[PDB]
RNA sequence: GAAAUUGUUGAAAGGGAAGGGCAUUUGAUCAGACA
RNA sequence: GGAAUACUGCCAGCUGGGACUGAGGACUGCGACGUAAGUCAAGGAUGCUGGCAUAAUGGUUAUAUGCCGCCCGUCUUGAAACACGGACCAAGGAGUCUAACGUCUAUGCGAGUGUUUGGGUGUAAAACCCAUACGCGUAAUGAAAGUGAACGUAGGUUGGGGCCUCGCAAGAGGUGCACAAUCGACCGAUCCUGAUGUCUUCGGAUGGAUUUGAGUAAGAGCAUAGCUGUUGGGACCCGAAAG
RNA sequence: AAAUAUGUAAGAAGUCCUUGUUACUUAAUUGAACGUGGACAUUUGAAUGAAGAGCUUUUAGUGGGCCAUUUUUGGUAAGC
């Protein structure tokens, strides 16, 4: 009889879908990606850089 | 017959309502409500009165008294969202006001008690209120709007 | 006569196998998200390392809004316009690339805005606004068994079964695509951007793909 | 009645379902049956062609009378048996007693042969019958025997 | 607006009961749409329409299309239901015995039908021993074969019959109809 | 086509199925990595107004 | 004993027509529902 | 070398102010929180408090004020038109009835149908009853003389609802009315063919043909009634100059 | 020799095997047409859509048209 949405009805939103619990918990919609470090080949900064 | 009626009659059984789910939760207040904070009193019979704020009543009311001997206000019934919360200050740790209540209220001039009861608060807050000079004569002065105040831009 | 707890508890304990599965699944596109995420990442860069270059696949999704109302408008762009199912304004479908579709779009640039939806946007768009056609009559979708009623047999029994088939064009998205009703979207809550709507957005206007800013818009407008 | 009918609906628009342009005017396109060959020839010829000019041979005081003859098919012929009678004739099939049926007192003039009367005997008594119609009487072990 | 793509506010233009305004037509009616929304079955699906039919749409199947229907191979048996009256056929010499279920016999088909030894039940009757149609035969009678549509479709090299009262020779039988006046059809 | 597609089939059925015999439309391209070794960039950009006549 | 149209009385409004639509002030006037 | 920051994007991160709405009316669903009992914001508002209990709210009306609003009817591509009729008001004021019809529909009976020219009868223009004919239908085709509808289970083929059989089901087969397509057979016309025979010119079997018919091929009509349509009638109403 | 427009095709009314009918046709049971019997199901044969598709009867009004972008004829031109 009328419609809630999901996005802003926490029941609802884990009535679809029971993930969310656990998403919110790892909080994952931050997540902390792997700090690595390749530098890019001076062929890529000098035409990057180039005329 | 002057009108033929009906083939069908309404039924005049009135149906029950249907389970409702609103469950009365708890009004926090806003911040700036603590008690011992003085209240500007924007309406009502005592509006622009400047007045000491001591208990959230049960039914979100908030108790306040003025003193009465200050500024002629009583121990007293005021709702939240006709009031500016001040940001000055008494301590009320002195001031019992469990007593207190919606009941107390009880429509049902002056009983005796009242008359009492409101000395004895009264007079926790005086012994309190003259430790900052001038209070007492803030309290018990009307608050204002001057000409050139701008209220979504004053501290109080 | 038992049933009274007895088939409701055939049920209710079925019902929680169901949830169960889902839950496994949602966590698992997570993954699969996630990781192909990083993979591009890690590819743009690996490729710069090596003094070399990582060009993207094309994307073989795209989504339609329909900006242009109703009336003059030329025969051929009408029809497709309906093959598109977009018959009002602001109503957006999601329509699979390929040079077959390709260039249904190019024949109404003119009327459109479209451009690379984002998970995000998809998943916002499925929420809110997603209905689906169930001997006609769209249905909101607000629980997961009008799904899996409808979209069950291609595999798909949750609105986020939906939302992965979309997003990564699956097996089986001519189905899962037309099962959802054309998203009814108001008018951008921000504005356009742009005094004028009617000319290409590489224009200064407003139709026509313009890629990744297709969700700026979308989520003003969802 | 006219309570039913197409003007009391009319009644308060102007021109009473007949068009402001092209009117309900007296007889534009002449009257009755005016113009056949002109301004009506493509509905004359395109349902009515044959309308114009002659065939055949005049006939002046034809009666009708002349060439009366009903046709009769055997298709029936057991019909002019009573039904009672009829079923009491089937079943015994033969000569020395085989009905007589007078096709002319049943007010036919002609017996044609349209199709299949069972293997009874039967005597057919008429006017006139077709080859067939005679033919296929004899194969039950009748005959026609020809009246006036 | 929408660019309608249809025509909006369309009547699905079937009858929906019938334009009939007899009880006892309706009360078959009313056992039918019952039979029909309970029991899957689709005989009785199609009897229900079968009772909305016009007059036109209704033609009178005949005692001697019904016996031969039941030379069908293995049909012999079956209870041959119509919709509709059923017409005497003198042509017929021996009829078999079954059982029709129809709306109108007329007086010479029941007695034919009943003379062999038949049964004459009408469509009720033919829903309590038959509630799923079970072993039955329905029966349509020739629709076209109506004096009224040989006059449908009439134009040049249609070959269809004038609208005409009078007929014989010149009646519409000259300039148009021969080689050797004008032209022909 | 057909022809083919009877082969494709009976060459597949009598090994262990998995066939996909309808037409496609172009596909979009793929990822690809294009490399520079032995390919830097050239750059160019636009030319004056001449008028050669 | 209608209407056009008229006299009187009462009330109103009126800076080169009048009448109308949405809305509310003001005056006048009134139904219902309370128990 | 190591940070920051901007920019763009994400979060099923938290959170404040404001507005409109509150359809539904026992329960039933999908859920959420809880060790649990319970609880809940989970298939649509309840709780608490006050004021009035009447012109207070509301309706009607006149006026005032803001914005807006050209005279309707008509013919026309286009009218508010410097196009026409209309000063005002009442009362009359225009698609009818009839003969014969098409399509559709309802009803009666059905290879038939139609009592009402007439007769009988009557509580008298009614109602009730009826013999003989007639009409239309049940046969067509030829200008005519004239001839006249089964090779066959009243045909083969393809689709076909429904039904029948098998199968738990999906499916598979059997039969298949209406209807549609297609190829054939039958009757008349036309044109070939011309047996047995003959009051030697009659007779016309039989088998055929890019021909042809408003035909056969297990009948569908007859009648009353209605809307719409058709023709003739003063013919929707008012109108000539004329004869 | 374009662009725009435009014909057909994308299967069950389909493809393959076996070998019947005739007065047509071949030097020829050769062919042509129509068949009987057998082999293979929905990735059965591109996309997108499909408030379904097909069919039948009868009848109104209408048969002065005007405008805009583009193509365009007559005219110096025109609110031609
Ligand atoms: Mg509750
Ligand atoms: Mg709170
Ligand atoms: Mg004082
Ligand atoms: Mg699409
Ligand atoms: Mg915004
Ligand atoms: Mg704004
Ligand atoms: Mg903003
Ligand atoms: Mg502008
Ligand atoms: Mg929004
Ligand atoms: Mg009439
Ligand atoms: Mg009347
Ligand atoms: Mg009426
Ligand atoms: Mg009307
Ligand atoms: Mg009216
Ligand atoms: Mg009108
Ligand atoms: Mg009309
Ligand atoms: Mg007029
Ligand atoms: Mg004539
Ligand atoms: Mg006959
Ligand atoms: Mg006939
Ligand atoms: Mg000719
Ligand atoms: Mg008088
Ligand atoms: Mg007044
Ligand atoms: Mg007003
Ligand atoms: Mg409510
Ligand atoms: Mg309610
Ligand atoms: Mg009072
Ligand atoms: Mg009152
Ligand atoms: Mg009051
Ligand atoms: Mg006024
Ligand atoms: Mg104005
Ligand atoms: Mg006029
Ligand atoms: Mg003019
Ligand atoms: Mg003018
Ligand atoms: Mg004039
Ligand atoms: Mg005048
Ligand atoms: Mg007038
Ligand atoms: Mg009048
Ligand atoms: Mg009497
Ligand atoms: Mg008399
Ligand atoms: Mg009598
Ligand atoms: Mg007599
Ligand atoms: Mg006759
Ligand atoms: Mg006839
Ligand atoms: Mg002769
Ligand atoms: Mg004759
Ligand atoms: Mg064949
Ligand atoms: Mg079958
Ligand atoms: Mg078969
Ligand atoms: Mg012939
Ligand atoms: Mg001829
Ligand atoms: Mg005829
Ligand atoms: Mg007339
Ligand atoms: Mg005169
Ligand atoms: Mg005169
Ligand atoms: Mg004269
Ligand atoms: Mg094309
Ligand atoms: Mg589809
Ligand atoms: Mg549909
Ligand atoms: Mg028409
Ligand atoms: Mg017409
Ligand atoms: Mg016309
Ligand atoms: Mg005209």
């Amino acid at each position: 009889v009328l419609k809630k949405n999901p996005l802003k009805n926490k029941q609802v939103l884990l009535r679809l879908n029971p993930y969310a619990k656990v998403f919110a918990a790892e909080k994952l919609g931050s997540k902390k990606a792997e700090k690595t470090g390749t530098k890019p080949a001076a062929v890529f900064t000098e035409t990057l850089k180039h005329d | 017959s002057a009108q033929k009626a009906p083939k069908w009659y309404p039924s005049e059984d009135v149906a029950a309502l249907k389970k409702t789910r609103k469950a009365a939760r708890p009004q926090k207040l806003r911040a700036s409500l603590v008690p011992g904070t003085v209240l500007i009193l924007l309406a009502g019979r005592f509006r622009g009165k400047r007045v000491v704020y001591l208990k959230h009543l049960e039914d979100n009311t908030l108790l306040i008294s003025g003193p009465f001997k200050v500024n002629g206000v009583p121990l007293r019934r005021v709702n939240a969202r006709y009031v500016i919360a001040t940001s000055t200050k008494v301590s009320v740790e002195g001031v019992n006001v469990e007593k207190f209540n919606v009941e107390y209220f009880a429509k049902e001039e002056i009983k005796a008690e009242r008359v009492e009861d409101q000395k004895v608060v009264d007079k926790a807050l005086i012994a309190e209120i003259k430790k900052t000079p001038l209070l007492k004569q803030y309290l018990s002065a009307s608050f204002s709007l001057k000409n050139g105040d701008k209220p979504h831009m004053l501290k109080f | 006569a038992e049933q009274v707890a007895a088939e409701r508890a055939a049920r209710k304990a079925a019902n929680k196998e169901k949830r169960a599965i889902i839950l496994e699944r949602n966590a698992a596109y997570q993954k699969e998200y996630e990781t192909a995420e990083r993979n591009i990442i890690q590819a743009k860069r690996d490729a710069k390392a090596a003094g070399s270059y990582y060009v993207e696949a094309q994307h073989k999704l795209v989504f339609v809004v329909r900006i242009k109302g109703i009336n003059k408008i030329p025969p051929k762009p009408r029809k497709v316009l309906q093959l598109l199912r977009l018959t009002r304004i602001n109503s957006g479908t999601f329509v699979k690339v390929t040079k077959a579709t390709l260039e249904l779009l190019k024949l109404i640039e003119p009327y459109v805005a479209y451009g690379y939806p984002s998970y995000s946007t998809i998943r916002q768009l499925v929420y809110k606004r997603g209905f689906g056609k169930i001997n006609k009559q769209r249905v909101p979708l607000s629980d997961n068994a009008i799904i899996e009623a409808n979209l069950g047999k291609y595999g798909i029994l949750s609105i986020d079964d939906l939302i992965h088939e979309i997003i990564t064009v699956g097996p089986h998205f001519k189905q899962a695509n037309n099962f959802l009703w054309p998203f009814k979207l108001s008018n951008p809550s921000g504005g356009w951007g742009v005094p004028r709507k009617f000319k290409h957005f590489i224009q200064g206007g407003s139709f026509g793909n313009r890629e990744e800013f297709i969700n700026k818009l979308v989520k003003s407008m969802n | 009645p006219s309570r039913f009918t197409k003007t009391r609906k009319h009644r308060g628009h102007v021109s009473a379902g007949k068009g402001r342009i092209g009117k309900h005017r007296k007889h534009p396109g002449g009257r009755g049956m005016a113009g056949g060959q002109h301004h009506h020839r493509i509905n004359m010829d395109k349902y009515h062609p044959g309308y114009f000019g002659k065939v055949g041979m005049r006939y002046f005081h034809k009666q009708q009378a002349h060439f009366w003859k009903p046709v009769l098919n055997l298709d029936k012929l057991w019909t002019l048996i009573p039904e009672d009678k009829r079923d009491q004739y089937l079943k015994s099939a033969s000569k020395e007693t085989a009905p007589v049926i007078d096709t002319l007192a049943a007010g036919y003039g002609k017996i044609l042969g349209k199709g299949r009367i069972p293997n009874v005997p039967v005597i057919v008594k008429a006017r006139f019958v077709s080859k067939l119609a005679e033919e296929k009487i004899r194969a039950a072990g009748g005959v026609v025997e020809l009246i006036a | 607006g929408i660019d309608h793509t249809s025509k909006q506010h369309k009547r699905s233009g079937h009858r929906t009961a019938p334009k009939s305004d007899n009880v006892y037509l309706k009360l078959l009616v009313k056992l039918y749409t019952f039979l029909a929304r309970r029991t899957d079955a689709p005989f009785n699906k199609v009897v229900l329409k079968a009772l909305f039919l016009s007059k036109i749409n209704r033609p009178p199947v005949s005692v001697s299309r019904i016996a031969r229907a039941l030379k069908q191979e293995g049909a012999a048996n079956k209870t041959v239901v119509v919709v509709g009256t059923v017409t005497d056929d003198a042509r017929i010499f021996e009829f078999p015995k079954t059982t029709v279920a129809a709306l109108r016999f007329t007086a010479g088909a029941r007695a034919k039908i009943v003379k062999a030894g038949g049964e004459c039940i009408t469509l009720d009757q033919l829903a309590v021993r038959a509630p799923k149609g079970q072993n039955t035969l329905i029966l349509r009678g020739p629709r076209n074969s109506r004096e009224a549509v040989r006059h449908f479709g009439m134009g040049p090299h249609k070959g269809k019959a004038p609208r005409i009262l009078s007929t014989g020779r010149k009646f519409e039988r000259a300039r148009g109809r021969r080689r050797s006046k004008g032209f022909k059809v | 086509r057909v022809k083919a597609n009877a082969a494709k089939r009976a060459e597949a059925k009598a090994q262990g199925v998995a066939v996909q015999l309808k037409r496609q439309p172009a596909q979009p391209r793929e990822s690809r990595i294009v490399s520079t070794e032995g390919n830097v960039p050239q750059t160019l950009a636009p030319v004056p107004y001449e008028t050669f006549i």
